[PDB]
RNA sequence: GUUUGACCUCAAAUCAGGUAGGAGUACCCGCUGAAAAGCGGAGGAAAAGAAACCAACCGGGAUUGCCUUAGUAACGGCGAGUGAAGCGGCAAAAGCUCAAAUUUGAAAUCUGGUACGGUGCCCGAGUUGUAAUUUGGAGAGGG
């Protein structure tokens, strides 16, 4: 699958090509708003080994911050934005030396599709929500420093 | 409006800045006559739409219904292929004769390994303008990418002949084109 | 070749017992730089199922 | 606010003009000044649900088309729903009686269109079907035999008859190939031709089914190519009021190739009596011959006639025109060729 | 293999019945559109028309009543003189004259 | 415009085709009218007829003077018309397509068949038909012409314009009169043509065409007829 | 072809269906924080949880809580005093799912609408990948 040649070119991040795609991108997403939605993952190998699948019920958006972590600050921007949403885990994308680019991915816990399909139920609980507000995600973790 | 700006404001400061020479390998494009009868081959090899299938499944189902039912053994189908992951897959087989690459896709870094995938492993690549028209040929909205393996006795020396085109069209006149830093022209 | 500008000759090469191609002629145009234009849109002219190369 | 603006209403409504100017003659809804509340009964209608879901219909076509799938638009022509008409049919005339009452405009579009020719906007099947159900109505008119009043003119052919007892007034343009009018746009004689179509349709299912016999009525192909009229259909089983109703019984008559068979033809049948002309002749199989020794009257419009058979007696067609118009039988020698004709003045 | 399972579930849903098969679908089709389509519950005389006299007052004051506007020209110019059964002009004015009463009704 | 480099194969091809085709047909006529027949394919001609694959019928000329109606249908793809057949045409005035007309079928009028086969139908009509052809469509030379041949026509005998459709049948007095006095005849086209429903229908009467037209481009092709009650009755 | 149509993107809905707030807050989880207060977020528990672990043994084997380890190691104007952890006994015990190579001999996946949780039909979503199978304890292909 073409998924590795994602993950390997990503790998070589200051190479020519993915400088010039930060540089684009950048200066594109700042024409934009604070946050908006993407249509799709601009890194979907990241979304893939970070839970997302291409189906309805899976929510990208794009978070702007200013240069707590800036990664958990941006995951808490969606959650109050989105409180219907669930957040389920966000990663690094862009970067400016006024901003940080990132994109998260959110769940609906009310659309049929997440409801169904026993692998992703686990969210709906009404004990998952607002997981960035506890510190449950990825970086939540991390800045909590929870391992063994 | 907002957006509207945007993409009016895009593709101005990408030509203004250079591009690497790994980009502007696109929109060095097919010609005219060569995509028409690349199409034109294609559209014989048009895959069964859903609705097609499942006539198709319905009537030999109905065949199975009959007492006094037919049982018979029919050969394989004949179809382009266009899943992305699918198309890598049949690359580093190899088993595509052909690959069509479309130039616009939003994430760009979904496709820039492509080419020079296909130029160290010899497939007769080819860079189609245009994921929307993949997408027509192919019963989706956009593909991406088209690849073809399997081909018809009645097609294989029209494949042959197109892949010498394509060969002489793209791989000899843009390849030291292919070989510069393209755009850096201010707008 | 005349729609690319006028032109002083045309000829094909033919075959003497029977009226049957052998698929290459030579033209000449009134002006050389006309003569490159046409070459260079024309190298690599598919066309008819087959590719046309002209030099 | 008891006018509202067409685009206002069409706004609403959320439809082609066009469309809601085919809706407006459809129900029959009158006024860019239009009640409120007559629009109000137009907000729910399936009718205009059926409408917009055949614009989308439409622009999926035009989708798959583009696409170049032809079996998927087979399938979506195939699998189409067609909207009927049939609902405020029964909703807006409740009372057959008011229906055969409101037959008599009706009619008269349909055998209009009966003339039309062929053209690109107006469809062959449109006329097929506007000759086929007008061959049908004069079929049934000659099955009782019930008209009494006969018109001719340079403007139709009026002719008046009684269904149930109510009394009808229809005419047929004469078969002529009619110069096409730039000037019309036919966009609003289809919906009338629709909607007159099913009005009439069913009109003819009940009025069929009440004389008891099969609605859908046959015809022998070789009889049709012998002649495309009311003639061409036979009717099945599953007194005539006198003296128009089978006046001229037992009576046989020989229409010549000279003389309009089509009208001449209805009467004689709305009279009971045979029709026998030698433009049928010339091509029935066999016959080309006088089989029917009983033929003692030719309708024949000619200054000089050949054989003179003392034994036939030779008329004009008006006498025809002029004996129902008057119930009763007058003498023939004003009628007989090539004398001076009266004018004739029908009785209305 | 999978073709074949959603084949055979097919199959057992046609032995069952829930599923007609097409050409039965195409043959209660074809017999319920006939189904369907079956079951349901004076100026004339001051016109003259037949060689009569009056339309003799028509081609005197022809020009007087082709001066008038259009909208008196049409109802001024249906009579016309009749010579005899054997001709009929053509009816010019008919469809004109439908088309404008189907207007008044709209 | 810059036209192209492939319709011009694509007509060259055709050309030499329609050339190779009614050359032999030239071959094969002129030995037979001339009665010269020692290698040749057949010895008498015959006729096709498709009714409701659909049943293809077929038999042998008879040499009787028939009734027929040619509809001309449009050429083949990519065709210049030869001059010979523009010829033809231009005699049966076949010009201008959706064109049709009346004729007589006799030896001398037979061989010129497979001339314009590729580019017209026959078959057999009905009364009912032609009766719904001259109520329904025609139209005379303009203006005092119109009125005149019809004095003329009178002095033939003929009154009451049903008995040219008595007299186009029974062809016992004079045709070809009546035949020059409908010198011009046309027919609207089945398919409105461009738009989205539209569109469907020209697909689906290319194909139902493709299925009963047949070019056999042997000279010795059985001609083609046609059901003309259906085709007229959808051209009108 | 100045036409028309494929996409992409964006708007607008008195269009259909859902969802967030607020109170309380004994316990729990994050942010902030002085000489605790405050903020944010739930639940009946929460958190953590199946080793990039602990150990140096004759090795143990998710996490959680109690006794012990122990007022020891370590820290500290080594002053005030601060202050663990392995292991062992006990309670209770539970393991699983992705992302990486193709189904290409047929997106096999699913929301929604509609006629009778299910079934049919139709829109769609989706190949820029939904299904099946495989989470290293291997696993896959076949015979």
């Amino acid at each position: 699958g073409a998924y590795k040649y994602l993950e390997e070119l990503q790998r070589k991040k200051q190479s020519d090509v993915l400088r010039f795609l930060q540089r684009v991108r950048v200066w594109e997403y700042r024409q934009k708003n604070v946050i908006h939605r993407a249509a799709r993952p601009t890194r979907p190998d990241k979304a893939r080994r970070l839970g997302y699948k291409a189906k309805q019920g899976f929510v990208i958006y794009r978070v702007r911050v200013r240069r707590r972590s800036l990664r958990a600050t941006a995951e808490e921007r969606v959650g109050r934005r989105a409180a219907n949403l669930r957040v389920l885990n966000s990663y690094w994308v862009n970067q400016d030396s006024t901003y940080k680019y990132f994109e998260v991915i959110l769940v609906d816990p009310q659309h049929k599709a997440i409801r169904r399909d026993a692998r992703y139920n686990w969210i709906c609980d009404p004990v998952h929500k607002h997981r960035e507000a506890r510190g449950l995600t990825a970086t939540g973790k991390k800045s909590r420093g929870i391992n063994k | 409006p907002e957006y509207v700006r945007v993409q009016r404001q895009k593709k101005i400061l990408s030509i203004r800045l250079k591009v690497p020479p790994t980009i502007a390998q696109f929109q060095y494009t097919l010609d005219r006559n060569t995509a028409a009868e690349t199409f034109k081959l294609f559209n014989k090899y048009r895959p069964e739409t859903a609705a097609e299938k499942k006539e198709r499944l319905t009537k030999e189902a109905a065949a199975v219904a009959e007492g006094k039912s037919k049982q018979d053994a029919s050969p394989k189908p004949y179809a382009v292929k266009y899943g992305l992951n699918h198309v890598v897959a049949l690359i580093e087989n190899k088993k595509a004769k052909l690959v069509l690459i479309a130039n616009d896709v939003d994430p760009i870094e979904l496709v820039v390994f492509l080419p020079a995938l296909c130029k160290k492993m010899g497939v007769p690549y080819a860079i189609v303008k245009g994921k929307a028209r993949l997408g027509t040929l192919v019963n989706q909205k956009t593909s991406a990418v088209a690849a073809l393996t399997e081909v018809r006795a009645e097609d294989e020396a029209a494949l042959a002949k197109l892949v010498s085109t394509i060969d002489a069209n793209f791989a000899d006149k843009y390849d030291e084109v292919k070989k510069h830093w393209g755009g850096g022209i201010l707008g | 070749f005349a729609q690319f500008g006028d032109l002083k000759e045309v000829r094909l090469a033919r075959n003497k017992k029977t009226g049957n191609s052998r698929h290459y002629g030579f033209l000449e145009f009134v002006n050389k730089e006309d003569a490159m234009i046409a070459q260079e849109s024309m190298n690599n002219y598919l066309l008819m199922g087959h590719l046309l190369q002209v030099r | 606010r008891n006018f509202i603006t067409r685009s206002q209403a069409v706004r609403k409504l959320q439809v082609s003009l066009a469309d809601f100017r085919r809706l407006c003659i459809f129900k029959g809804i009158y006024p860019t000044f239009y009640y409120a509340k007559d629009i109000q009964y137009l907000m729910h209608e399936p009718v205009l649900a059926k409408f917009r879901e055949h614009k989308t219909f439409a622009r999926k076509l035009t989708r798959a088309l583009g696409r170049g799938e032809v079996s998927s638009a087979k399938r979506l022509e195939e699998n189409r729903d067609s909207y009927t008409l049939d609902h405020i049919i029964k909703e807006r005339y409740p009372s057959f009686p008011d229906a055969i009452r409101d037959i008599d405009d009706a009619l008269n579009m349909l055998f209009l269109f009966s003339n039309l020719p062929s053209t690109n906007q107006v469809s062959s099947k449109i006329i097929n079907d506007a000759q086929k159900i007008c061959n049908q109505w004069l079929a049934y008119v000659a099955k009782e035999r019930l008209v009494r009043k006969v018109f001719v003119s340079i403007k139709g052919v009026y002719y008046q008859a009684n269904i149930k007892g109510e009394e009808v007034r229809w005419l047929v343009p004469f078969k002529f190939p009619e110069n096409i009018p730039s000037d019309v746009d036919f966009r609003i004689m289809l919906t009338f031709l629709e909607f007159y179509s099913t009005l009439l349709h069913f009109v003819l299912y009940k009025l069929y089914t009440d004389s008891g016999l099969i609605y859908p009525p046959k015809l022998d192909l070789k009889k049709d190519k012998i002649i495309s009229g009311l003639s061409s259909y036979i009717l099945e089983s599953r007194k005539y009021d006198s003296p128009v109703a089978s006046l001229f019984s037992a009576f046989v008559f020989y229409v010549s190739r000279e003389v309009p068979i089509d009208i001449l033809e209805f009467l004689i049948l709305s009279c009971g009596g045979n029709v026998i002309s030698e433009a049928a002749m010339d091509q029935i199989e066999n016959k080309k011959d006088i089989d029917m020794s009983k033929v003692t009257h030719q309708i024949v419009d000619r200054p000089v006639l050949k054989n003179k058979v003392a034994g036939r007696t030779y008329i004009q067609p008006q006498w025809i025109f002029d004996c129902i118009n008057k119930g009763e039988l007058v003498p023939a020698n004003k009628y007989l060729p090539g004398e001076a004709l009266p004018p004739h003045l029908s009785p209305w | 293999k999978n073709e074949a399972k959603r084949v055979m579930k097919i199959v057992r849903a046609i032995r069952e019945g829930r599923i007609i098969p097409p050409k039965k679908l195409k043959e209660m089709k074809e017999k319920e559109k006939i189904e369907n389509y079956q079951y349901d519950l004076p100026p004339t005389n001051e016109e003259s028309y037949n060689p009569p006299e009056e339309y003799l007052l028509s081609p005197e004051e022809k020009e007087a009543w082709e001066n008038t506007e259009y909208s008196e020209r049409e109802r001024n110019f249906i009579p016309q003189k009749y010579s005899a059964l054997r001709k009929v002009p053509g009816y010019g004015e008919s469809i004109r004259e439908r088309f404008e009463r189907s207007l008044d009704l709209y | 415009k810059f036209v192209r480099a492939e319709s011009i194969v694509a007509k060259t091809l055709a050309t030499s085709r329609e050339k190779e085709r009614i050359k032999r047909v030239s071959i094969l006529e002129d030995k037979k009218a001339k009665n010269e027949t020692q290698h040749i394919a057949s010895g008498k001609d015959f006729i096709l007829k498709i009714t409701e694959g659909l049943i293809r019928e077929k038999t042998t000329y008879d040499g009787k003077p028939a009734l027929l109606f040619i509809v001309r249908v449009r050429g083949p793809l990519a065709v210049n018309i030869p001059n010979k057949a523009f010829k033809i045409l231009s005699l049966l005035r076949l010009v201008e397509t959706n064109t049709g007309v009346f004729v007589k079928l006799t030896k001398n009028v037979y061989p010129l068949l497979k001339v314009i086969a590729p580019y017209v139908v026959i078959g057999k009509p009905s009364l009912s038909s032609i009766r719904s052809l001259i109520q329904k469509r025609g139209r005379i030379i303009v203006l005092n012409d119109n009125n005149i041949v019809e004095e003329q026509l009178g002095d033939h005998g003929i009154i009451c314009v049903e008995d040219i459709i008595h007299e186009i049948a029974t062809m016992g007095e004079s045709f070809s009169v009546c035949n020059f006095f409908l010198q011009p005849f046309k027919l609207n086209r089945e398919v409105s043509g461009f738009g989205s429903l539209n569109r469907l229908r020209k697909i689906k009467q290319r194909e139902a065409e493709s299925r009963t037209r047949q070019f056999s481009n042997a000279a010795t092709a059985p001609v083609i007829e046609v059901d003309i009650d259906s085709l007229l009755a959808k051209l009108n």
